[PDB]
């Protein structure tokens, strides 16, 4: 129904941790991409939608097309700030999930290594994923059932494995993580955010001027508003294994791999983390 | 994934079924009640209490009237007073949909996590090293039957093994944390 | 994989930008962006490389070919960067912008049932929300940040700041149709946030720019040479540019507070060159240091090795435009007070400025000079001043008095470069002002003019002391 | 110059007379500013000896001792016990970084020769039982950081991480 | 008279491929073909559909070349590479909706230019949601194959 | 009993004369059997002092040194510098373990005081320049393992994993 | 009496010689072991789209193919994957030229001009139910030959 | 302006003395640098005339004559028999391409009359006979690209190039 | 240039003192790696001439000889009973081969005149009566291979290997 559309922003503003952010962003992308038409007296004639402010504001009296373009850029920035402010973190479901999972794995006689890691700068994980991809052009690796961004276990294991290669040779790398003729001795889980000081997502921008440009006559900025993960957001994840002599490298690698990036565009200091905690719970 | 309004409790996701899946579960139960001295009349009675409504979307435990499922499908529900509480323990609602609308919902209700492989030399993604995978969301419920033939070992099995069997690892991607599963034994769930 | 070299740096009146185009937003403050440092380092690297390749082979290369050439240190979509930037600000903790309360609802009454523009002005130490429909009300707020009453009048006096502030200063409300106090209140609340955030200008930002080098990129073909040139260019960037907005007008001007090299075999020839700036007694000393570091590359540095590779591509002088440094233009002075200098840059670079008005007369050349050296300028084909005069002075042929002649500027046959010099809105300024400081209070002023490929045998002799007189007047 | 003393944070009480400088200068790496602690430091491959606590060296990458960094010389009892070293301020794995680095520091860590007499196996330790947390908040976090009770009433805010942050390893034989 | 998803994909790709004169526009349409199908799964069909209609920037004159593409095999999509690639993929999708009779060409065109009908189109799309998503990703997979085949890797 | 000693493998080799024992028993920990060098030890938080080579205690976990274990007693003039531990072969951060160990042993590692009057600026070092590889093969891997060049010709295995496994961090100054 | 095994032998001679690098041979062997089951389950037209999409039909590779139809001295050049997929495409087209399913002049004239590879695929589409029945034994033979004469990675 | 000349490359080595303009202009379309020949032209339908090979036009799309396209004009004593045309450099079959082209060009195609008096039935023949590739890298490559045997020396690659690239359909009648 | 000499294996010692250079270089082609002999060469079409045992050249592709390929130079006084070849490591028929060769190798084979009087009737010969390989190992796999009496007592593996892998074709006169 068009009513869910015209009320999705009120919904975001009023539920804020209990909407499905994935579907919410995907449905407000329809509003974003039909802006010029949702404004032609299709405000639902209510006074709660954030769309009503774009009927008062006059940005270009002379041409209504440029007018709507500017209003739409304002709307994009406004949506990013809306998601950032309203959608915040409750890590209680995540703490319950990880604790129950630790119990399950202890039953299965695994050697568990609970790891928490606080993001030091604004992070960017899964920037080519699909969350906002239809509004911002960027994404965030995001669980639509935990309703929370996360770090894929494949990605953590990949960074750890490349570090162990660089440090100990691909032979021992494969000896820990397996090759196409063996299997990995160490298992990883996704990393979900358990606690944050404040805002979960925060807006940012990138503005390529001379990327893909021949000369200074090509130069024109192209701003890209997008959402990133706020700093001081803690991500918990586990590592479990059976083979005991797999503990040494892993718990040795973890403190270091975090200093360097753990996400996207870390060559400009974005996705840096800090080892907040480790708990090895050996199987006896 | 659901976007509901006009409803008191807020839900980020809901359980979804079709009548085709329920018919298949009922068929399983009927078959194995004929072929064995077993009859799970409680489960069967709940299932066909639901199946009575076949032909219209319903909600077992909620006040959902409208909703958008998987941001694509706008369904109008209408409740039923059955409230299967032991399979859906956490008070999540449970929508049972017309089989033509519910196929789409169920099929876009999976997760396609797209992975890559990094070229360690240049540290960019290898050429041709990029793929997708479907996972089924966590907390998904599958129904299955374990049958046994009269033997001395089958008793020992059904009494000791199948009573201490609670968690297993199903499928692949075990080292991504992608296999863990809990078995429920309707013998003590319904 | 290994910390290459640290840098303690200092930036004065940085005008960094974020998504809201300000250094502070309701979520964080970011006075220095490592992405901007990376992009500006790349820009300066390309400028420096063209300076090199032109001071030997007289050639110029497209930015694509150069970026493809250096993509072993700077990375591209085919390779991850070999250098990793990490900016660390001291006392750069988690602050943000909170606007605790704004006493609206009286500005709203004079708004309803009308279509009124609402300008704001912040002078008088209080915020007064003017209304185009001839009404003025003062607003009372209490915000997170405290505008220090020096920044206020700084913005008031600096005619450049007060201009780019026009875009954060007003809205045009239309309350004729249904217009309730809540959405009007939110409109004006966000207007007030936008205005107030413009004043997060903190002079003297200090930060540590660490740089890590991935040792995995061993000597592939010419890695040590490319990397040493990149570090040369990073130093030249710290010594000729700033970060943020209006760097070509003094703001963001960087300065070296300390330098520490950790891989001697690489940065040993740059750590000394940087110590060569931790103390500067007089101006000509600094000018000498600058010319030393600049020439040190053109002949003294490694060689013309990869300039003889088949990865580069000559520019088309009529469809491409690049810049490159010209050592002949490096005017230096001494400041003794920075804000006044930043304020007078306007008189320097404005067509009716009483520091270039008195260096250029008959005014057409004046326009011409700016339109060739002072970035983009809105020209009008409506009142004769465009007719011929600028059109004749930028023309490469057709007369011999204009000390500047654009390569492909034709009379009435304007094909590309006319549509770029007079129509392209995002054209940098070739005439740039930087404010340097040693660890004492010796504040100088590098003036310089970047050399552009779209000039046809510029008269270096003329501007060399036109630029000198300009530096004279602003100081 | 600038020298630092590594006051590890165990649940032992044998750390009373452990500094020859209370503050002395105006530069502590570990801080508290209305949010919690900062620049907590971790040294891997070391297990304390809480029975007269000293950093004993094991070669295990999975040990770790976490503590605070203060400035000064050891006691007037030194030159045989502490493993002093001069590090270029980038060899420091500082948890909860807030500031910058002096680019070189002198660190003293209360070190004990391993005493190769027994299999030096170890065991992890978490700081619980707020009683010991309470007494250490007086022992160190009022004796070093007298900034407590001057502004900081949110000691329970700090006590929270004290009960959480300073896990470590000890031989416990 | 019923064409299968591969035959329909081939018939559509024929007209698009012809209408893309510049080779940069072709090479951009190839990447559109490769990514928009996974996005259509991940975000649903209606969100991505309007994503495409906006990234096309129909320009009210390029809309007319698109409109003629249904009739005249002498049409030519004009505009920037990124705009023409998206308007070509939009033609792909509109063609599936029309040739399958899911929606009418008259309604699609009116909803595409006139803005009062754009929202009626949103409604009509939400009604027909299970009709579309059932068998469109096969057509778009065929299109992706044909694109990666007959167009060169940039 | 059973006691080992860790001879480290950095690129500069004063490695000949360091220990008195060269037998220990019929076995050592590090081996070379038909698959390459096995049971190599990795020691983090340390760096080498190649100028009269020894290990240096550091705090940066990003540093490490890798070398082999042969049974010896170092030059019997110690209990002053050369460290000695007794670890139960589980905290041993070993690599390529093929056969388990007595789990109660004594490691002797060439140690040195930090010499804290200058910074510790380390640097990662790998191995190349096959003369270096070969002179190591002949300078130690025969000093213990007479098995080379007489019992086998597989040396390409050791010729490749020397450049693979053994990478370390040095003081270089 | 089975002449599809004969035709398969000729095609395998051609491709086995037209691949220089051994990795290209091994990649072809894998394509052979996999695409036959694919063409059985999914059908001919889906599998054909798959192959031709992973083949990189530029005017260079297509030239190497068009020559391979007669050369005995042609060479398939490119990456192991591209050349394996193009070799299998040649396998299939070579079956179609023999057995008179497609007129060889048409196949060549279409491989040359890009405006006619679409018409090639249209004819392939019209014929698909015939090709999918005939080519089964040819492709099983090519599978056996591949897993016999080439080794594994 | 810009005008080029087409050269057959069959085994019938009529390439010794058959054209006049060596280079004249800045570029032949065919280029060679360390990666074999580039931008080879293909003419389909035609056939060669092995006794002084000239393109007899068969009307068979299966027949082709691959050849090279160099700068010049034929022998200055022809063009009553040759074919010449002006096509815009995007309307010509070009293989192994290295760069873009001048977007138009005049091309002199060695064209015999069809000799339509006795039937034309072609037999496709490749290159063979190392003597022949050697004499061809002598005749046609060394004058047109003197770079052969001075700077680009790896005629290994350019010889196997012509051993695999150039084939054609010959009349043999 | 690495030079290798082939040496056959008959059932009778025609190989007493024929080669005089054992190692010379750095490696060996014919190996013993936990599995017996490796990289054994088979030359087809060259029977054995046991009486003054050399590879009499027959014209029968069904005749073949297998043998060791040692790194050495024969007698420094050859060109009277020898054939010599340099081959690019691919022309070589290696069986049970392990390590790639360096693409450059001169081969010296025992050659004998055809002696076109006695009709070449050659028969296959299969080595047995382990006393035969008992003399072989001490005359072949101990003179050239000190790997025995140093590495293994598992001579029986390579012994049954010689019995099994090594047959040949002898001219029976």
């Amino acid at each position: 129904a068009i009513d869910f559309l015209v009320n999705i922003l009120e919904l975001i503003k009023e539920k804020q941790c209990n909407i499905n952010l994935f579907s919410a962003i995907s449905l407000t992308s329809i509003v974003y991409n039909n802006f010029g038409e949702f404004l032609s007296n299709n405000q639902s004639y209510s006074t709660n939608n954030p769309l009503l402010k774009y009927h008062i504001i006059i940005l270009n009296d002379k041409n209504k097309t440029k007018d709507v373009e500017e209003k739409r850029n304002i709307f994009k920035r406004e949506v990013a700030e809306l998601i950032s402010r309203n959608f915040k973190l409750d890590g209680e479901k995540v703490r319950n999930y990880f604790d129950s999972l630790k119990e399950v794995l202890k039953s299965l006689k695994y050697t568990i290594v609970d790891v928490e890691i606080t993001t030091r700068t604004r992070a960017l994980i899964g920037v080519s994923t699909s969350l906002g991809k239809l509004i911002f052009g960027s994404g965030i690796s995001f669980d639509p059932y935990m309703n929370l961004p996360y770090i894929p276990a494949s990605e953590i294991k990949g960074i750890v494995r490349s570090y162990i290669e660089g440090k100990l040779g691909e032979q021992e790398a494969e000896e820990i993580f397996g090759n196409e003729e063996r299997e990995g001795n160490v298992n990883f889980t996704d990393a979900y955010p358990t606690r944050s000081k404040d805002f979960l997502f925060v807006p940012d921008v990138i503005t390529p001027h001379y990327n893909g440009k021949k000369s200074e006559a090509d130069a024109e900025p192209r701003p890209v508003i997008h959402l990133t993960i706020a700093p001081k957001v803690t991500f918990r994840f586990l590592i479990y294994y059976k083979r005991e002599d797999v503990g040494k490298p892993i718990c040795d690698s973890m403190p270091i791999i975090l200093i360097r990036g753990l996400g996207a565009r870390s060559s400009v200091g974005y996705s840096l983390f800090e080892l907040r905690k480790i708990e090895v719970i050996k199987a006896a | 994934r659901i976007i509901e309004i006009d409803s008191a409790k807020p839900y980020v996701w809901v359980y979804v079924t079709t009548y085709e899946l329920l018919k298949k579960v009922k068929l399983y139960l009927d078959s194995i009640s004929q072929l064995s001295n077993a009859s799970f009349s409680n489960l069967k009675n709940k299932i066909d209490t639901i199946l009575a409504k076949e032909g219209k979307n319903i909600t077992l435990d909620s006040d959902l009237k409208s909703a958008i499922l998987n941001e694509d499908f706008y369904v109008e529900l209408e409740a039923l007073n059955n409230k299967i509480p032991s399979i859906i323990n956490a008070g999540v609602p449970l929508l049972v949909l017309e089989d033509s609308i519910g196929r789409e919902v169920i099929n876009r209700s999976l997760i396609r996590v797209r992975r890559i492989r990094i070229d360690r030399d240049k540290k960019v993604v290898e050429t041709g090293g990029l793929w997708s995978e479907e996972y089924v969301p966590m907390k998904t419920i599958f129904f299955s039957v374990l049958l046994g033939k009269e033997s001395k070992e089958s008793a020992i099995f059904a009494s000791c093994i199948l009573r201490n069997l609670r968690y297993v690892i199903l499928g692949g991607k075990e080292t991504i944390g992608k296999g863990i599963v809990e078995l429920r034994w309707v013998k003590d769930v319904i | 994989e290994e910390l290459l070299m640290s840098l303690k740096l200092k930036a004065l009146y940085p005008l960094t930008g974020g998504y809201n185009r300000h250094s502070i937003n309701p979520f964080y403050e970011e006075l220095v962006r490592p992405t901007e440092i990376k992009g500006l380092w790349r820009w300066w690297n390309r400028v420096l490389f063209n300076t090199l390749a032109y001071s030997t082979k007289g050639k110029l290369y497209t930015y694509e070919s150069i970026d493809r050439l250096f993509e072993d240190v700077f990375g591209s979509e085919n390779k991850k960067s070999a250098v990793r930037l990490e900016v660390i600000t001291d006392e750069g903790n988690d602050n943000r912008f909170e606007l605790s309360y704004v006493e609206l609802d009286k500005v709203i009454d004079c708004l309803r049932n009308y279509k009124r523009k609402v300008s704001l002005d912040f002078i008088d130490n209080t915020l007064i929300a003017e209304i185009e429909g001839s009404t003025k009300i003062p607003i009372s707020f209490k915000s997170n940040l405290d505008i220090d009453k020096i920044i206020k009048d700084l913005v008031h006096n600096n005619k450049l700041l007060s201009f780019e502030l026009l875009g954060f200063k007003s809205v045009e409300i239309d309350a004729t149709k249904i217009s309730d106090k809540k959405i009007l209140k939110e409109i004006l609340r966000d207007l007030i946030t936008n205005y107030l955030e413009y004043f997060n200008i903190k002079q003297e930002v200090t930060f540590t720019l660490n740089i890590y080098l991935d040792k995995s990129r061993e000597h592939k073909q010419n890695f040590e040479d490319k990397l040493k040139f990149a570090l040369y260019s990073l130093l030249v960037f710290i010594l000729l540019g700033g970060i943020g907005r209006k760097t070509s007008r003094g703001f963001g001007s960087l300065s070296i507070i300390d330098v520490k090299c950790y891989d001697n075999s690489i940065c040993k020839k740059i750590e000394d060159l940087a110590k060569n700036f931790l103390k500067i007694s007089s101006g000509n000393e600094l000018k000498s240091k600058i010319e030393s570091i600049l020439d040190c590359i053109k002949n003294s540095c490694i060689d013309t090795l990869y300039i003889e590779n088949n990865i580069l591509s000559e520019i088309d002088p009529k469809k491409n435009v690049v810049y490159f440094i010209n050592s002949d233009l490096f005017e230096v002075k001494r400041i003794n007070d920075k804000e006044k200098v930043l304020a007078n840059i306007y008189k320097a670079v404005s067509s009716e400025g009483c520091c270039i008005k008195s260096i250029i007369t008959d005014k057409y050349v004046r326009k011409s000079f700016l339109i060739a050296f002072g970035g983009y300028r809105k020209v009008e084909k409506d009142k004769g001043l465009d007719i011929g005069f600028i059109k004749n002075y930028l023309c490469e042929t057709c007369e011999t008095v204009s000390s500047f002649n654009i390569v492909d500027f034709l009379l009435s046959e304007g094909s590309f470069m006319s549509d770029y010099i007079l129509q392209y809105e995002h054209r940098n300024s070739l005439l740039r002002f930087k404010l340097i400081s040693d660890n004492s209070n010796n504040s100088y002023l590098i003036g310089y003019i970047l050399h552009s490929s779209y000039f046809k045998k510029i008269d270096i002799k003329y501007v060399r002391c036109i630029l000198e007189k300009l530096t004279y007047c602003v100081i | 110059s600038t020298q630092r003393e590594y006051v590890f944070i165990p649940i032992t009480n044998s750390i009373t007379i452990d500094v020859k400088i209370t503050i002395g200068g105006s530069d502590h790496i570990t801080n508290i500013d209305e949010r919690g602690i900062h620049n907590v430091l971790v040294i891997t491959g070391y297990a304390v000896d809480e029975k007269n606590g000293r950093l004993v060296p094991t070669l295990d990458p999975c040990d770790y001792v976490k503590g605070i960094l203060v400035a000064g010389t050891p006691q007037q009892a030194q030159s045989n016990d502490f493993l002093t070293l001069k590090l270029p301020a980038n060899k420091l794995y500082l948890i909860r970084k807030k500031g910058n680095i002096s680019d070189d520091l002198k660190i003293y860590i209360p070190y004990s020769s391993p005493d190769a007499r027994n299999s030096m196996k170890t065991k992890p330790v978490s700081i619980s039982d707020d009683t010991i947390v309470n007494n250490i908040i007086k022992e160190v976090f009022d004796k070093i950081y007298n900034i407590t009770q001057k502004e900081k009433v949110k000691i329970e805010k700090v006590k929270e991480d004290i009960k959480e942050l300073f896990s470590y390893y000890a031989l416990e034989q | 008279l019923y064409e299968e998803d591969y035959k329909l994909a081939l018939e559509a790709f024929k007209k698009v491929f012809n209408a893309l004169t510049h080779y940069g526009a072709k090479q951009a349409f190839r990447s559109r073909a490769r990514d928009l199908v996974e996005e259509i799964y991940n975000s649903g069909f209606i969100p991505t559909f309007f994503y495409i209609i906006s990234k096309a920037e129909l320009n009210s004159d390029s809309l007319d070349s698109l409109i003629s593409l249904f009739s005249s095999d002498n049409a030519i999509l004009r505009g920037s590479d990124e705009n023409v690639s998206y308007s070509a993929y939009l033609f792909i999708i509109l063609y599936y909706l029309i040739k399958r009779g899911i929606i009418e060409q008259k309604f699609l065109i009116q909803a595409l230019r006139c803005e009062k009908t754009r929202l009626d189109l949103i409604d009509k799309l939400y009604n027909l949601a299970p009709i579309i998503s059932a068998k469109i990703r096969t057509y778009l997979l065929a299109i992706k194959r044909l694109s990666e085949a007959l167009i060169e890797a940039r």
